[PDB]
């Protein structure tokens, strides 16, 4: 299945209250993947990072970090 | 702590990791 698919089936396993803390350990796994990563990118990875559960449909529909 | 397993349990959110991934390039 597609990627964003595969994401709303991941953290559709994840529940509702731990969904936001989640997202923030992803984010946090992500830029290890990257490396250096400057501070505008990284709060820009929260935000998107915050849009995935209303993306999904899934409580809490959005993270504020 | 219960997130942080599920968050293990759920493959890391991979996926997701990949999502945020390519909307911050
Ligand atoms: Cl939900």
């Amino acid at each position: 299945p597609p990627t964003l698919q595969r994401c709303c089936r991941q953290l559709r396993n994840v529940s509702p209250f731990c969904r936001c803390p989640s997202l923030r350990q992803a984010v946090q796994s992500a830029q290890q993947q990257q490396g250096q990563v400057g501070p505008q990118q990284v709060g820009h990875m929260y935000r998107v990072a915050s849009r995935i559960p209303a993306i999904c449909n899934l409580q809490p529909m959005r993270c504020p970090f | 702590q219960r997130c942080r397993h599920q968050f293990q349990t759920q493959q890391r959110l991979r996926a997701c990791q990949r999502v945020i991934q390519r909307w911050s390039q």
